[PDB]
RNA sequence: AUGCGA
């Protein structure tokens, strides 16, 4: 790029559309017949693939235009085709159409009239009127010419009123109608109409029987036979293969009489180039050659290989000459030879030749269409990983960059980036040179490129470049008194000479750490070249940001080149920009380790400072020749103590800081905010968990991780929050100073003594490990269900052990119990020792300090120093246990000790025995394992809904439009708040301690004059009223929408929403009694401040919320009953799967509900299976008939009355009529695989048999239930079969009850909510039978699809937002409701269940986009064939055409007012 | 409104179409057992006039094809009686702006 | 496959293990772990066997 | 799609993006011998240059607001609350 | 493509 290079010939939109052989020929350079390559061993063969006709070559000129290869562009060439062949990406298109078609009359085998109104539809589609597209369907009336000439007189007369309505109404235009829906009514349509075409299994229109179409895959097809039924009723009426020749006579035929209707079946759109529809769009005729440039030989180091392409179209003109050589053969014969059969083998070189040439150009277009690493062809140089889009398009290699390891600094700004000198003399910006930069310019260039501030290059006007690369400080001195020179040429009068000065420490540069992650990760420091350094120097504040460490951590520094791309780096992307996260609004930006364990040190009220030091710690931190005040000089506070001695607390140099790096124009900052110390430790009166600032001054607490660090109200977002970014930026570099040098003076160490407990502290850590020695064996017994005490050898205890080795369930009881208990163990050692029992307390032990501060480490960390390891875990449970019993070869079979399990009870500072390292080992690298699978399971997560919702930003009018301009939401999270700016807007009682400071920053006289005060607060005293007259949900007197309904919420003050103006009002009348302790403000001038804050912090028109809502929720995933975590929102937002793995419907119960009748609810519902109540089955064999004599014996009546509320009746019924036909089915289907007694009791036996024909005898026990007995008896011919497997079979196949889709019904213990009943299955309509238990108002589900087939599309949102939630909720996640809110309505984009993969891709309406992502080819021909455009709105889609985004900055134009006088 | 018993025959279902003077709607006697517009899921739904959709057209600037969709056989779109184009006002409850004031357009 | 088994104690190390697509694929030997590179003396064990009262096949 | 100035309807305010695009375009016109309105009181950053155009309002750009049906509103600087 | 650094 070059700024002194403009152009104005925009691409304004992509057409895409087939080629011409006619066209080819025409454009094409040259046509290629030679198969050769080179010649005379070194030259490029003459009309063969590297004639210069296709290019410049070989210092050969190109033979098209005459350039060299660095200038000729280069030409495209063709090959002329023996025959016609197939184009493979629409095969499968001309392929139905074949199928589709009549061989006797050549028309569409459906009703030429029902064709006619699929046209209609297809017509009424192009203008998308969908609504008159159904009317369609409404007019009706052996059927006469007359009258189905008719039914097309009055379709034509009702598309002809329509569009004349619809033009007239400009509904649409002459150009169409073009939107996400009319793209899926209009795939439905050609959808169901394909299907139509296919349907007809012989023709109508002239009832001939076509042949069944049979395909070889992808070269040859093939016409089927027919039945001498259909060959005579075609003459009533009065496999063979077929070349692609014939099909393209035939097609041609085909396409041409049915053009009427595929006007509108090839074009999404009006055709209005009037272009026919040839059968020749599906065949190749020609070949067409790319040009030489893109042909070029792989040279790889020094080895040069033939291109592959070279290869495969040589194969395609060698085949090709050997067909014209059987042409040869028929101008050789074909003179009459009328005998000689002699060319049934030259018949079967065509049949041979003609394949083999198709079959190769498949190859040459995908190798996968070919018959061991075959060179791959253009289509699987486009796509997959690559897909030239996404290796080349979507992503690139750029320069003006650089890569280097990241090293620490806390001397430079938090915003600033250090440059090794290395990249300052080796980074440029294309500075032109003026009058004012002249000075700053010629110097550069005085110094050359070898120096500082010097130059390299120097680009002048005429556009020639001068390289300073190896001038003498002579030249350049020379040219130094010639960058301001007068015009020479009125082609260049304009311009003004360019230097290539390198980066300075007045540039901005953009720099990205690969996690990209989100878009915080990526930002804009100022250049601070640091001398004598070779690696990227970065503040400690940023860390947090990027997620980088000095580990060994590289980074990306991209140097931008243009004043836009400056101007954006220092305003838009850069670092104070990016104070919080999107997702949350959580400062991600504060000071670290050594400095929060520093700040903690100098606030103690121990820390006192002599005048000297506290002076000397001041001006350390501040620098007013550096900027670094609103002063100009310096101020200072009286000390402490005036006594002995002038004495200064740390509280007092913040104090001091504060107080000079905030303008003295404005009252100190007001804050009451707590610390991660609790006061207990600095003694039993001491209060030092309230932080206290008044007026700018630190009048009580310390600060640490909570304070500038935690990015939470704390004091660093506080400023942030009152003086804004700049200011609270200004504040972490002061406090990274400050605390760096009294680190300094005074540093922070850790060492053996920090780590010993008391002499106490090791009698209460061995007392107490004394206990577990019990605990292993007792939850053994426990989980065992045996007698207290039972002896650890108890041969009993060791058979019921196996048993539970063997179940993996009841393994996982085992494990869990004796966890809980161990675990209780543990939480007792650390409650007892640790804080107390350490031998050196708090600050005197910096262990400690480390992990209560938050600068490092937890308590867990401490305590598995001080007091024990504990339990070690692997995916959720204890130890694996070899199948002898056996934990560790040291272990006997089934230890009982909890050691034996893997509960380490020693301790990092007394080491951990060799068979506890073993188990810590275990959990270490199956930790290792989780941290490697993590990330892999986060990209796709990330780019998959990064994807769609790329296109989705925010309106100028604050409603949500995709980059389409298809709105996704009416407002942003339904307020148009912005996240960034949130925070504080709900702390009212804070804004009021600072009043008079927010009055400062948001003086509204200003701006009083440029809006309406009094409009939207008029609304909102009515609508307050009908609100207070309504304040049931769906009985409610709906009238009044809400304000931001009614008036644009950035013009008229008062337009809120009425969750904030009504804890606002309700924050104002709750503390009218603070109000009654002001200096003077009140609830309307204070109300009137937080309405003008909430306009203020509205989200900007243009904002990529989007994509920041798809990095707040994909980047906060990386850190990941039911499913839970990334599978549970890959089940969700991936697939919009209608088969959730583990469906739940949740059931409230009424508070009259008891808890007795909720558990006999829970039996009621749950599915009882027949098998779940047999006991033993005996099948007796005996074969003179085969008989097999299978007794059921059940469980006891009262058992399976007491586990599942049924009776012996039921069972009766279920056997007889249910399990008995199932079984006798499946006996049935067994030989297809091998090809007492009372009258009442005898009546049932006898019927049925009477209704079965297998079944011989039936005895049952009627006195309980125990068993069912009925004999089955079968001829020889029976053979064989496992009639015990069989049984079992049926047994688990038959139901005493089941409510479809419904397992069971379960009784969870009720918390922070109403009772309820959690059902694993989702049934409502089983449910709506049961109303007299549960409130059916109140049922959800976490199943999307079944929600929405029932309760609607606004249920399925809002359960999607919920279940959404409750996944974050679940890793205690903060993520604003906003972005999942903006998610769930695109999914419901259509009204249904849209998920974000490809298939909900092919409904949106850039094909770029869809290009761009998966099955780029697949949806290359669905575009093409649809003859689609590119209306080039997709931002992706957008980049490929290398046009400026449409996003944010491009979201608008910028035009000059110029005088015309 | 036509409510069946169990089924109506599709023979029958092509009659339902059939008389364009006025609208027929079926309805399952089953389906009918609850009012899904009870549920605390879903918010209330307001069928818009011709007017205050023309209105709402205008004040967006865009076509009826570019806003959010309601299936035509969306259970709420079968209570209101949705035809097809009709634009439904859909004011729901968020959990931060309160009352909040959405649309759908019936398709 | 990756899972730390107790049946390597002794014969895999618990702790040579490398961090990333690798882990616990490529393991390492235990320091006193050795390889049989020959097989001997099965002629002999079928006598003894059969003294100690294995019943032949 | 000219949406009449007595029709204007949207934010009174100059968004972080527009204050952006202005500051930087400007700059470059400045950087490519625009005539400065405004002393240059020995600055050399062209930036910083048209950030003291944008405090003095001199800037002679206007903002094409565009709204997704076509219809643009064509706001001034020396309207559009700044900040 | 293998191993590997972050
Ligand atoms: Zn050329
Ligand atoms: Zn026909």
């Amino acid at each position: 790029m070059d700024i002194s290079k403009p152009v104005g010939s925009e691409i304004t939109s992509v057409d895409f559309g087939i080629l011409t052989a006619k066209e080819i020929r025409n454009l094409s350079a040259k046509q290629i017949t030679n198969p050769t390559v080179l010649d005379n061993l070194g030259h490029p063969v003459s009309g063969g693939l590297y004639d210069l006709a296709l290019g410049a070559f070989l210092r050969n000129l190109c033979s098209t235009c005459g350039l060299d290869e660095k200038f000729c562009p280069g030409h495209q060439g063709h090959i002329e085709l023996p025959v016609p062949c197939y184009n493979p990406l629409f095969f499968n298109q001309l392929y139905i159409y074949l199928r589709a078609s009549c061989l006797f009359c050549h028309h569409f085998r459906l009703k030429s009239v029902e064709v006619h109104r699929y046209a209609c539809k297809l017509r009424l589609l192009q203008y998308g009127l969908i609504d008159e597209s159904y009317k369609l369907d409404e007019i009706t009336l052996d059927i006469s010419s007359t009258l189905l000439n008719e039914l097309k007189s009055k379709r034509s007369e009702y598309v002809d009123m329509a569009i004349a309505k619809a033009l007239s109404d400009g509904r649409t235009t002459e150009r169409g109608s073009f939107t996400a829906t009319v793209n899926d009514e209009r795939k439905k349509l050609v959808h169901e109409f394909h299907k139509k075409l296919l349907s007809r299994g012989k023709c109508d229109n002239c009832g001939m029987f076509s042949p069944k179409f049979r395909k070889d895959g992808f070269t040859k097809i093939f016409e089927t036979a027919l039945n001498e039924k259909q060959i005579t009723n075609n003459r009533v009426k009065g496999s063979t293969y077929i070349l692609s020749t014939e099909v393209k006579n035939i097609l041609d035929t085909v396409f041409r009489k049915e053009q009427c209707v595929l006007q509108y079946v090839f074009h999404s759109r009006p055709n209005l180039s009037r272009k026919l529809v040839k059968a020749d769009s599906f065949f190749m005729d020609v070949l067409v050659v790319p040009p030489t440039r893109f042909r070029l030989p792989s040279k790889l180091g020094e080895e040069v290989h033939e291109n592959s392409q070279n290869q495969l179209l040589s194969k395609v003109l060698t085949t090709s000459l050997l067909i014209r050589d059987l042409n040869d053969d028929l101008s050789k014969l074909q003179k009459d030879k009328v005998s000689l059969e002699d060319r049934r083998v030259i018949f079967s070189r065509l049949m041979n030749a003609f394949v083999t040439i198709q079959n190769d150009v498949n190859a040459f277009i995908d190798s996968t269409k070919a018959q061991k690493v075959p060179i791959p062809g253009v289509k699987q140089a486009l796509e997959k990983k690559e897909g030239l889009f996404r290796k080349h398009m979507m992503g690139k290699r750029v320069n003006y960059a650089a890569r280097s390891v990241i090293s620490p600094d806390p001397n430079i700004e938090t915003n600033e980036i250090g440059v090794p000198p290395v990249f300052a003399v080796k980074l440029t910006y294309p500075e032109p040179v003026t009058a004012y930069n002249i000075a700053e310019l010629r110097q550069a260039v005085i110094n050359g490129p070898d120096k500082w501030p010097g130059a390299t290059q120097i680009q002048n006007e005429d556009g020639s470049l001068v390289s300073l690369i190896g001038m003498s400080v002579e030249q350049r001195k020379a040219l130094a008194n010639q960058l301001l020179t007068p015009s020479s040429n009125v082609s260049t009068h304009t311009l003004n000479k360019k230097v290539y000065r390198h980066i300075k420490n007045r540039d901005v540069v953009l720099m990205n750490r690969q996690p990209t992650l989100h878009k915080a990760s990526m930002m804009g420091h100022k250049v601070r070249v640091l001398p004598n350094e070779k690696t990227l120097r970065l503040h400690y504040a940023n860390t947090g940001a990027y997620n980088a460490d000095f580990d060994g951590d590289e980074m990306n520094m991209h140097f931008p080149q243009n004043e836009n791309a400056r101007a954006e780096a220092l305003n838009l992307a850069n670092t104070d920009s990016q104070y919080l996260t999107p997702t949350s609004g959580s400062p991600v930006r504060g000071l670290i380790q050594d400095h929060i364990s520093a700040g903690v040190w100098l606030t103690s009220k121990d820390s006192f400072f002599t005048r000297e030091q506290y002076q000397q710690y001041i001006y350390g931190c501040i620098r007013p020749e550096d900027g670094h005040t609103t002063r100009s000089k310096i101020v200072t506070l009286p000390p402490t103590i005036f006594k002995p001695y002038p004495l200064w607390t740390g509280k007092q140099i913040i104090t001091t800081v504060l107080l000079n790096v905030t303008p003295p124009d404005m009252p100190g900052i007001n804050l009451i905010s707590k610390n991660k110390i609790k006061n207990e430790y600095w003694g039993k009166g001491s209060l030092e968990n309230e932080v206290l600032f008044k007026d700018g001054a630190l009048l009580c607490g310390i600060l640490d991780k909570s304070q500038y660090g935690a990015s939470k109200y704390g004091i660093v977002h506080s400023l942030h929050e009152v003086y804004g970014p700049e200011v609270a930026a200004k504040v972490l570099s002061v406090l990274g100073r400050l605390f760096t040098n009294y680190i300094t003076a005074t540093a922070f160490t850790c060492g053996m003594d920090d780590l010993r407990l008391t002499a106490e502290g090791n009698k209460w850590r061995t007392d107490i490990l004394k206990t577990s020695v019990d605990t292993g064996r007792e939850a053994a017994a426990e989980v065992t269900n045996l007698d207290k005490d039972t002896p650890a050898d108890d041969p009993e205890l060791l058979k019921r052990l196996q048993e539970i080795l063997r179940d993996n369930n009841k393994s996982g009881i085992l494990d869990a119990v004796t966890s809980s208990k161990v675990n209780a163990i543990t939480s007792q050692v650390v409650s007892k020792c640790v804080p107390d029992g350490t031998m050196k307390k708090f600050p005197c032990n910096s262990m400690q300090a480390m992990a209560l501060s938050g600068a490092k480490g937890s308590n867990v960390n401490v305590s598995q120093i001080m007091c024990l390891l504990g339990q070690q875990a692997l995916e959720g449970r204890r130890v694996p246990v070899m199948v002898s019993g056996k934990t560790l070869p040291s272990f006997k079979p089934y230890e009982t000790d909890a050691m034996a399990g893997g509960y380490v009870k020693g301790r990092f500072y007394s080491g951990i025995k060799p068979q506890e390292y073993y188990f810590h080992c275990m959990a270490g690298r199956e930790g290792l394992i989780d941290t490697a699978v993590k990330t892999s399971r986060s990209g796709y997560l990330q780019r998959c809904l990064t994807k769609q919702l790329e296109g989705v930003h925010v309106s100028y009018d604050n409603s949500i439009r995709d980059a389409d301009g298809t709105l996704v939401q009416f407002m942003y999270g339904g307020d148009a708040i912005d996240i960034t700016k949130e925070s504080h807007m709900t702390q009212f009682e804070f804004c009021l301690d600072n009043y008079y400071a927010l009055l400062k920053k948001y003086n509204p006289s200003a701006l009083i004059e440029h809006l309406d005060v009094e409009s939207a607060l008029k609304y909102s005293k009515k609508t307050l009223k009908y609100r207070k007259k309504h304040s049931p949900h769906y009985k409610q007197s709906v009238k009044y929408d809400p304000v931001l309904a009614k008036y644009n919420p950035a013009k008229y003050l008062g337009s809120v929403s009425e969750n904030f103006q009504d804890k606002l009002e309700s924050f104002l009348d709750k503390n009218s009694k603070l109000f009654k302790s002001s200096d003077g403000v009140n609830e309307k001038k204070f109300r009137a401040l937080m309405q003008l804050k909430y306009m203020r912090s509205l989200i900007n028109p243009g904002e990529a919320v989007g994509i920041i809502a798809s990095q707040s929720v994909g980047e906060p995933s990386t850190q990941m009953n039911v499913t839970l975590g990334i599978p549970r929102l890959r089940e969700i937002v991936m697939t919009a799967s209608a088969a959730i793995k583990t469906p739940q419907m949740t059931l409230p119960i009424w508070n009259d509900v008891s808890d007795e009748q909720a558990d006999t609810f829970c039996k009621s519902i749950s599915k009882v299976l027949l098998s779940e109540v047999i006991d033993k089955v005996i099948v007796t064999e005996t074969t003179a008939a085969r008989s097999y004599v299978i007794h059921m014996r059940f469980f006891d009546n009262n058992e399976y009355s007491e586990e599942y509320d049924v009776s012996k009746e039921e069972l009766q019924n279920v056997i007889s009529n249910q399990f008995i036909h199932l079984l006798e089915a499946a006996i049935v289907k067994e030989i297809k695989k091998q090809k007492n007694m009372n009258k009442v009791q005898r009546d049932r036996q006898s019927a049925i048999i009477s209704h079965h024909r297998f079944i011989t005898k039936y005895n049952f026990d009627d006195e309980s239930g125990k068993w069912c007995e009925f004999k089955l008896e079968l001829a020889a011919d029976t053979e064989k079969l496992l009639m015990v497997n069989i049984v079992e079979e049926i047994c688990r196949k038959s139901i005493i009850r089941q409510i479809p889709h419904i397992d069971r019904c379960v009784h969870p213990e009720p918390e922070n909510g109403k009772r309820v009943l959690v059902t694993e299955g989702v049934n409502f309509q089983a449910m709506w039978d049961q109303e007299a238990f549960i409130d059916v108002d109140g049922i959800t589900s976490n199943d999307v699809a079944a929600v929405l087939k029932t309760y609607g599309v606004e249920a399925a949102r809002n359960t999607i937002v919920n279940e959404i939630n409750n996944v974050f909720s679940r890793y205690a996640i903060s993520v604003s409701f906003r972005h999942l809110d903006l998610i769930a309505d695109m999914m419901t984009r259509q009204g249904t269940y849209l998920a974000f993969n490809r298939q909900g891709m092919e409904t949106s309406t850039s094909s770029f986009m869809k290009m761009s992502y998966e099955t780029t080819c697949q949806f290359l021909t669905k575009a093409v064939l649809d003859n689609e455009r590119e209306q080039l709105d997709s931002p992706s889609a957008r980049i490929v055409v290398g046009k400026l985004n449409n996003v944010g900055t491009g979201s608008f134009d910028v035009l000059a007012k110029v005088p015309n006088a | 409104i036509f409510v069946y018993q169990n089924n109506i025959t599709p023979s029958a279902m092509k009659l339902v179409p059939s008389i364009p003077p006025a609208t027929i709607e079926t309805f399952n006697e089953a389906a009918l057992v609850v009012n899904i517009t009870h549920h605390e899921l879903v918010p209330k739904h307001i069928r818009l006039s011709s007017d205050e959709k023309r209105e709402l057209l205008k004040r967006y600037r865009l076509k009826e094809s570019q806003l959010p969709r309601i299936q035509r056989a969306d259970p709420v779109a079968l209570y209101l009686g949705l035809k097809r184009g009709e634009v439904v006002k859909i004011i729901r409850k968020s959990e931060t702006s309160g009352r909040y004031a959405s649309y759908r357009i019936c398709m | 496959v990756r899972k730390l088994l107790p049946e390597s104690w002794g014969f895999l190390c618990p702790v040579h293990t490398p961090d990333g697509s690798p882990c616990g694929l490529l393991n390492h030997f235990a320091h006193k772990c050795r390889i049989s590179t020959q097989q001997s003396d099965v002629s002999r064990i079928p006598s003894i066997l059969y003294s100690l009262g294995v019943a032949p096949a | 799609k000219a949406i009449p100035k007595d029709q204007r309807a949207t934010t009174p305010y100059m968004t972080k993006y527009e204050r952006a695009r202005i500051l930087g375009t400007r700059a470059l016109q400045i950087s490519m011998n625009a005539p400065v309105f405004v002393d240059l009181e020995g600055e050399t950053d062209p930036l910083r240059i048209a950030m003291k155009e944008l405090a003095e309002k001199k800037i002679p750009l206007v903002i094409r607001r565009y709204l997704p049906d076509g219809s643009f509103e064509d706001w001034s600087v020396e309207e559009l609350i700044v900040d």
